[PDB]
């Protein structure tokens, strides 16, 4: 499983990881970003939510906006 | 629609295709400019823009996708690849990549890649677990590439003589020593035709370094496979780039357990271009360090124990009245395991194959033949030894002109 | 754990070993990078990693430990040695060191030495007092190295003729003169098989200088000793570096009273590499000062009077069409005490081993053989003298295949 | 008493302590410990020593007895 995302959606996201920028996604109904790694052919998005290191999967992403960037992963 | 189909269309139809789309006079620009304009106009449908190409990585970190129909010439219709994707997919120079591209947003000059579909005609997560090329072990040619066909013809005599003189296997490193105007291009064309007919499972590559445009057109219209060439109008860096691209593509293909064959014309002029380009001791005009890169090229041929093969058949020039050619030929002597000599004397009398029989031969013939065939070949070789060049060639032609398949000719000497 | 046990396993098992440790994508890299990554990931347990190597002191003052499995090629997985340790243990290039290693500290690039356990397979304080190789005195050979095995097979018919023509002792300096295509590679492999089976107490070392890639993997799976080589697609500086490390390592073993044997492929190729690396009288292209280093390598063969030995058998190429190879062979004429010639005429009639018997011989034969044997060989030499080359070879081959040993052939000659 | 040699790691850093005439706290590896002034190190009959300049008087300290070399830069060691 784990349908891969578009290169353009993985480019800005990887560029957003630099300079410790924040994101906008908490519930599925402000958040610090840390880095993004891959394991067993599956990429993950490690975020430092006030000490909590949550592993958000890119395949299960609702949306991603910002005060300067805005983009809707397809 | 498809970039590949667009590149494979004559310019006359390409002009009328863009005239129907509201575009003005495109008849006075170059082909790639027309392609770029047509692509830029047809930028409304969110899908149906597909592209593929071979990857070249620049020293800055970003890469480009190039096309073989222009012989990997840089231009306005290349496809940009970001370093992030290179890190993502473990990409390397020489990889063939297919997928979808997108128009340049603003402040950019090139189309960019959107989604990767195939890498090296395989799934992206399957083509990142293959072992490298200096990681495999080489063996001898324990296999055989037969050249002679069955039908009785005149063009088959050359193939039959070649089969009788020097057998060829998968993984060979062969050399052809040719004086001027001795019929070498016909030899290369005959070998290419025989390979195309007999073995359709291999990948054929033809490389031309410093030719003339008419020869390029003839070779492109005659050969069933890939033909890549550069003319003498272009600088030497172009020759170097073409050679490196071809060798890297061949290596990446061999990594997948394939069989690749390369036909190289005038390794001498490749060495000359490398001498021109390489920074500056002297041994008669050439730099000592200038010959390092070409030898690496010639050193890539081997038989892989894990599966796959890379065969290289190269041409060398002699008797051109230049010290550089003699030095290059003397340095490259003894590196291969197959030799084929051509003679000017036979060519002056208008004898077709013009092959010097007593000088040719291959190492390790015992592995490419059976016992009976080796015995018959030794018996034949014993008779020709006292004869002269023209006498031996006339004898061989006269005897071979009767029966076919190189079997009935061996039963006619009982 | 162990560096030696890690460099010997194939890359396919190394990839699985790395994957069973939580490593990321290391299948598209070279062997040395995978080894370095595996070493760095296992660095989480003090005092666990072992190591060994051969020291090469650089001109800046520090040294490196290199391995024989890569033909002493510099890589990221070498072991750094500081000048303080060199001063502390009185070390020289060519020394073999085994001990402990430690991970690289932040800011450094290489693993470093932690504790010295053995130097030249001895205690560090015991290898501190050994007289230098240039302070020993040389004499003629005494003990003989017999090649005959007394089996009765076909491969023994070369060793028996070798024993009849040119006996070899401990400390010889022999030269083999060979024309192209006369079975010079099959003769060298026959000598290596006779030494490993008859004299297992000696240290065997084979060295190739400009071989083809497929000829290196074949000799590495046949010789029961240490094989080191460099291919033709490498620089001239890499040919010189491989030869300096093999002669320095042999002198270090003769100081512990041992017997070492070196089989050098072609001394003509080593002299060509020194002519391209030494600063600019080019006699026939060969600088007069570019023949001093090669004569220093060949002149180290001798029989020590305090104990130990060093025998060297090199090959000289002749009749190749090069004016440089004829100038090099004329300079190394009259420097050896043993000589074996090869005839192309005998190899054209498919007769092996083709040893010109009327031109080969050794100096001071009386010291290596008993009186009766010398008389029998004198009788044989007188008998064979008037015959021709091919005739004498056929006569010897016919006569030697009726008995099992040379003693039974001398009593049958009555 | 056969004098078991010390590691190649401590030696190198102890060879840098000899340079620039630093002040450490080596003393003995029983209970005795206070100041000194390492100046150089030499060998004799397969035995190493450390020549210092503690208040003029120069003694010979073995490397198989030192337990630590507390000095602002190079401080910690067990051997």
């Amino acid at each position: 499983t784990y349908q891969p995302i578009n290169c353009d959606d993985y480019d800005n996201l990887e560029l957003a990881c630099q300079h410790h920028l924040m994101l906008t996604l908490e519930l599925k109904d402000q958040a610090k970003a840390s880095d993004l790694v891959s394991r067993k052919n599956v990429e993950y998005l490690v975020v430092e939510a006030a000490g909590e290191t949550r592993e958000l999967r890119l395949d299960k992403i609702t949306s991603f906006s910002h005060p300067e960037i805005g983009t809707v992963v397809v | 629609m498809n970039l590949t189909e667009l590149k494979n269309t004559p310019v006359s139809e390409l002009i009328t295709l863009g005239e129907n789309m509201g575009l003005e006079n495109l008849a006075r620009m170059r082909k790639q400019d027309i392609i770029f304009a047509i692509l830029k106009q047809h930028a409304k449908s969110g899908e149906d823009i597909f592209g593929d190409g071979v990857l070249e990585i620049l020293q800055d970190g970003f890469g480009f996708l190039r096309s073989a129909d222009s012989s990997y010439l840089a231009g306005p219709d290349d496809i940009y690849v970001s370093p992030s994707q290179i890190r993502r997919f473990n990409l390397r120079t020489g990889d063939t990549i297919s997928g979808k591209i997108r128009p340049p947003k603003e402040g950019e000059r090139y189309f960019a890649l959107l989604k990767v579909n195939e890498v090296n005609f395989d799934k992206p997560e399957n083509a990142r677990n293959k072992i490298l090329f200096e990681n495999l072990t080489p063996l001898h040619a324990n296999s055989r590439l037969r050249m002679e066909r069955g039908n009785g013809s005149t063009e088959d005599l050359t193939a039959r003589v070649l089969d009788l003189a020097s057998p060829i296997g998968r993984g060979q490193r062969g050399l052809i020593v040719a004086p001027p105007k001795a019929g070498k291009t016909m030899l290369l064309q005959n070998i290419a035709q025989s390979i195309a007919y007999n073995h359709p499972d291999c990948v054929l590559m033809v490389l031309l370094i410093d030719e003339r445009p008419e020869e390029v057109t003839e070779m492109q219209r005659l050969v069933k496979g890939e033909v890549v060439a550069s003319t003498f109008d272009e600088p030497a860096s172009r020759h170097v780039q073409v050679a490196e691209m071809v060798i890297e593509k061949a290596k990446r293909l061999v990594e997948h357990k394939k069989d690749v064959i390369i036909l190289l014309d005038s390794i001498t002029r490749l060495a000359r271009a490398y001498n021109t380009v390489v920074p500056a001791v002297l041994t008669g005009g050439v730099d000592a360090n200038a010959l390092h890169r070409p030898k690496r090229f010639f050193g890539a041929a081997r038989n892989v124990e894990e599966g796959g093969s890379l065969t290289i058949i190269a041409t060398a020039l002699i008797d051109t009245g230049s010290k550089m050619d003699e030095v290059i030929y003397e340095e490259f002597k003894g590196t291969g395991n197959m030799e084929l000599h051509l003679s000017r004397k036979i060519a002056e009398k208008r004898v077709f194959p013009a092959i010097d029989y007593n000088r040719s031969g291959t190492r390790k013939e015992e592995l490419l033949t059976t016992q009976e065939e080796l015995q018959k070949m030794w018996i034949l070789r014993k008779i020709i030894h006292p004869m002269g060049e023209i006498d031996a060639m006339e004898f061989l032609i006269n005897k071979l002109a009767m029966t076919k398949t190189n079997d009935d000719f061996f039963e006619m000497m009982k």
